[PDB]
DNA sequence: TTCTTACTATTTCTTTTTTAACTTTCGGAAATCAAATACACTAATATTAAAACGCGGGGGACAGCGCGTACGTGCGTTTAAGCGGTGCTAGAGCTGTCTACGACCAATTGAGCGGCCTCGGCA
DNA sequence: TGCCGAGGCCGCTCAATTGGTCGTAGACAGCTCTAGCACCGCTTAAACGCACGTACGCGCTGTCCCCCGCGTTTTAATATTAGTGTATTTGATTTCCGAAAGTTAAAAAAGAAATAGTAAGAA
């Protein structure tokens, strides 16, 4: 079977541009890109986790890894979006 | 959990998925949520920058040339996505005199 | 060699590490324990 | 030099596969045949090579162009291609 | 006539047009054939290794993407 | 007088001697100060991140080597 | 040009730290101070930077040298350094 | 404590040049280099193992990984040395 | 009998198999893989060491310094091609003069 | 006044203490054998876009020549590195213990997926 | 403009979740102490301006070479259809290492057993 992100992606695209259409090949492009960034951040987090002799992956380590894989203000505007959802989730 | 944090991307799928990689001994609680938030923000960013070119070329279906206009513009994103290749992507329009 | 059972001896049914398919089996021919394998399927 | 600049942007818009696919396919099958197995391919894998091939070739073209423009000429000689590949790592 | 000359001088000139040049030599075509052949050996050696290890007697696109990942180059659109 | 001018023109000339040149401009020193400063920001940002994450208030050499590993550069001799 | 070639190989043998360490240390402490923490260092980490720093600087020196030799002059201008860094990836 | 390779390395160096001496800093250099190659090959083997849906790391996978990390005849003269010791070990 | 003597090697396979369990590379470690890897590591260590010994022999020096390792690793290709991005601490550059 | 004499490290004999190695258990991985199934590749044409491929011709590459700014280049100093302590107090290690927290084992699903279709919105 | 697309449709099956255990973290607490940084205060080697000329980057002119014209063939092209014979993937089945149990030892320090110096006290 196919583990696409297509429903999620197509429901994301209606948030901003609710009229624009998408291509299946383009869908594959950004799906592969999403998997790439996910693998990059998770691999980086794993290396620093095994560095500091820790056995678990908390959101502290993810906060470090997003701050190093993402550059500059893209990181600084991903940290705030990252730390927002966890506190909304916790107070629920 | 996706409704419990307001996310459009599946938290539980990610939380199952990184466990299937032996990335460490244990997986913490808020970390898949943190990944889901980061991926959602990045998807929102790239869809903004894609939909700009999509409107500006008077098109509805996003074609990958309109995507490579988006990737090759944001210098932080293009710096992050330096070593990438996209099929039928095109080239950056830039020449000398 | 008589590659004819390719099947575990009774010692292998107790201790399934591999099966040699020997006389009486090389699984049985380590600890000098013919007696269990001549008290077995026994061809 | 009647046509040099109104056509250099003409194919910058028409994003397609530019290297013609059949001699590319025969070349890759021959150099695969130089390795041991008589090894067939998925049909998609040919294009999967071909886009990466054209990407590398365009990248080296642009790099040696900018090198030759620094070299205060407008023509590319293989002397500049050797420079552009040598400064970029591989050789 | 082997297939390395199947890469025609109009095709190299055409990619050169997309490259961003107008004047080129005639030595360019033979030089770029050598460079491109070196690139293809250095990638399909890895691809054939990935095909041979998995005991599969045909090459697919995921093998290609996995091979290109070793070069420091990533190709989306086909899975990877 | 900040420390970016602490990199003396004799030091740049001396490294240029080990570099393999004999004629250089006077614009070279200011240009290479800019390039070197850009390199140092792009490495010590990662090193300070690695120091900050482990809740340690000092930087050691393993942090340096781990930071340089991100650049695509490996340094032996100090552990890594 | 009395001394240009008998000394260019003199320091190719004497492998040492060439950048003087104290202003290097003050520079790195100042640009660390531009980041938030008042963050001290291991003493070895200064040299651990310094060898990598000199390695990068020698690499760019040699690259822009070979570029300028292709540029049919023997002098380096910053125009060539900008070329050498621009063709090499980063900017 | 320190997990050096110093005794092993110093006993290796007597095999060929039994009179030459070594430096402690030089000892650290090639020890770090050995750890680097070990991490490279093991990480590469892990990625291809998780690729082919396998849960264990046999010497087949190591044979692939040494054949890709090491280049050319250095790989071809490491494969033979690698496959020699395993058969000597097995017939013991 | 120890496993290294049982195989005829010098680097510790008992350490190598122990590190791979603690390395989280995959779920299980096939027996035979760590000794196979230990053989390659034992090969490469002496392989570079012989070139370093030859570098110390042409300068009549009874003590290996990092310049010897730098010169050895930069002289021949396929090792310099393997280590194409490393910089040894206090290593220096090859003797090179160009046609000026 | 060196013949002695028990200190005195010392240096080698012997043992404890710090791990690695040889058996069981067996579960879940992995190989095997057979069948179903997909498919990659030959082969017929049919264009037909596309490569050679010419004989102009012009425009760029390239070489020679003044030249003068603008580089090395000792020379004479001043200025800090840097070596050598002091030194004292900050963080790094480094254990004692334990509240909390994820692994996990079951139930309990609904939601995110194949697969048609009905409808005609984008090139 | 039309023709083939692209969402919008229903059935459904398997992962998401919910709720408890509980084994063991890493998390604070209270150390011991380097060790790093601050500081003085020496040298003395190196940076820094100065006249100092030659080069050499550079601009100009001439040359002439070769690279792109576009008509005109000429040769190989995508692009179809069908066969089709291989490889490939499931799937029970069966065999079987992998881990994990640790209890023979062992590693090198530790203390002692000579032991070869070893400072002093009379011919
Ligand atoms: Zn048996
Ligand atoms: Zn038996």
């Amino acid at each position: 079977r196919k583990e696409t992100y297509s429903s999620y992606i197509y429901k994301v695209l209606k948030q901003t541009h609710p009229d624009t259409g998408i291509s299946q090949k383009s869908m594959s492009i950004l799906n592969s890109f999403v998997n790439d960034i996910f693998e990059r951040i998770a691999t980086e987090a794993s290396k620093l986790a095994a560095y500091n002799k820790k056995s678990t992956i908390s959101a502290r380590e993810i906060q470090t890894a997003v701050r190093l894989i993402l550059p500059g203000e893209l990181a600084k505007h991903a940290v705030s979006e990252g730390t927002r959802a966890v506190t909304k989730y916790s107070s629920s | 959990r996706s409704a419990k944090a307001g996310l459009t991307f599946p938290v539980g799928r990610v939380h199952r998925l990184l466990r299937r990689g032996n990335y460490a001994q244990r997986i913490g609680s808020g970390a898949p949520v943190y990944l889901t938030a980061v991926l959602e923000y990045l998807a929102a960013e790239i869809l903004e920058l894609a939909g700009n070119a999509a409107r500006d070329n008077k098109k509805t279906r996003i074609i990958p040339r309109h995507l490579q206009l988006a990737i090759r513009n944001d210098d932080e994103l293009n710096k992050l996505l330096g070593n990438v290749t996209i099929a039928q992507g095109g080239v950056l329009p830039n020449i000398h005199q | 060699t008589q590659l004819k059972s390719k099947h575990p001896c009774s010692v292998c049914t107790r201790r399934k590490v591999k099966c040699d398919r020997m006389i009486p089996c090389g699984n049985c021919r380590k600890r000098g324990q013919d007696s269990e394998c001549m008290k077995s399927t026994k061809l | 030099g009647t046509v040099a600049l109104r056509e250099i942007r003409r194919f910058q818009k028409s994003t397609e596969l530019l290297i013609r696919k059949l001699p590319f396919q025969r070349l890759v099958r021959e150099i695969a045949q130089d390795f041991k197995t008589d090894l067939r391919f998925q049909s998609s894998a040919i294009g999967a090579l071909q886009e990466s091939v054209e990407a590398y070739l365009v990248s080296l073209f642009e790099d040696t162009n900018l090198a030759a423009i620094h070299a205060k000429r407008v023509t590319i000689q293989k002397k500049d291609i050797k420079l552009a590949r040598r400064l970029r790592g591989e050789r | 006539r082997d297939n390395i000359q199947g890469i025609t001088k109009p095709a190299i000139r055409r990619l050169a047009r997309r490259g961003g040049v107008k004047r080129i030599s005639g030595l360019i075509y033979e030089e770029v054939r050598a460079v491109l052949k070196s690139f293809l050996e250095s990638v399909i050696r890895d691809s054939v290794t990935y095909t041979e290890h998995a005991k599969r007697k045909t090459v697919t696109s995921l093998d290609v993407v996995y091979a290109l990942k070793r070069q420091g180059r990533t190709l989306y659109g086909f899975g990877g």
